[PDB]
């Protein structure tokens, strides 16, 4: 019997054949290594985006703030990413700041549930002040 | 836009998103005649005070 | 994978312009949910090269 650990928390005569021999005398070209490195950044899967989505108890996870101004700061924070991977000052390539007027862009965000309402006030702390509102207790 | 353009007679160009939007509220439209009685409101105080 | 939309060199009347994402099906009339894909003035996110 064997067993695996998991990842994420749960629930709770001669032999010298003449063929054998090595001559490391071939370097690659690209080099092996080079190709790799390369290669090990394209591997990595996409990031995840839980922002506008419920969480356990049922309250939205995300940032209050006005859809449209997120996607301009995740645009921000696209162009300051790039400009840091080119070891620039600044990028050559920009998400944001350029030709196209993408005034009406939306992205999703912590703002708004999923009923359209406003997450001023968390789902459950609406729930609980509907709910007692309405509770009776034993007479005087 | 529209607007904006041909105040500037073509000299600076301006642009405008082309998809659905949030449906915004924008209250900058109204009457000729609304325009002319306040022109003339102006006109009152300013006559004769150079 | 690759997610491509057809190139069209200069004919205009078949320019792809938007995108969108459905949940609901065929023979419903439902509350129209359009995706936030569709909300980019361009077919898609812009970038500047």
């Amino acid at each position: 019997m064997k067993r695996i650990p998991r990842k994420t928390k749960g629930k709770s005569p001669a032999t010298t054949e003449p063929g054998t021999s090595n001559r490391e005398q071939y370097k690659a070209r690209p080099g092996i290594a080079s190709v790799q490195r390369a290669t090990e950044s394209a591997e990595m899967p996409m990031k995840n985006n839980d922002e506008g989505t419920p969480d356990k108890k049922g309250n939205t996870k995300g940032d209050l703030v006005n859809e449209h101004s997120e996607a301009k700061d995740e645009a921000d924070e696209a162009t300051k990413k790039q400009a840091k991977d080119t070891d620039k000052s600044k990028a050559q390539v920009t998400y944001s700041d350029t030709g196209i007027n993408n005034a009406n862009e939306l992205s999703r965000s912590g703002n708004v549930d999923n009923e359209g309402g406003s997450n001023q006030k968390p789902m459950s702390t609406r729930i609980a002040e509907a709910t007692s509102a309405i509770v009776s207790k034993h007479p005087a | 836009e529209w607007a904006l353009t041909e105040c500037a007679q073509g000299y600076v160009t301006v642009t405008s998103p082309y998809a659905p939007s949030v449906n915004r509220l924008m209250p900058y439209r109204i009457s000729n005649a609304e325009r002319q009685i306040s022109q003339i409101i102006r006109i009152m105080n300013i006559g004769n005070n150079a | 994978p690759p997610f491509q939309v057809p190139y069209v060199r200069l004919d205009r009347d078949r320019v792809p312009t938007m995108v969108g994402v459905t949940r609901q099906s065929r023979d419903t009339i439902t509350q129209p949910a359009l995706s936030l894909s569709t909300t980019n003035t361009t077919v898609g996110v812009p970038l500047a090269l």
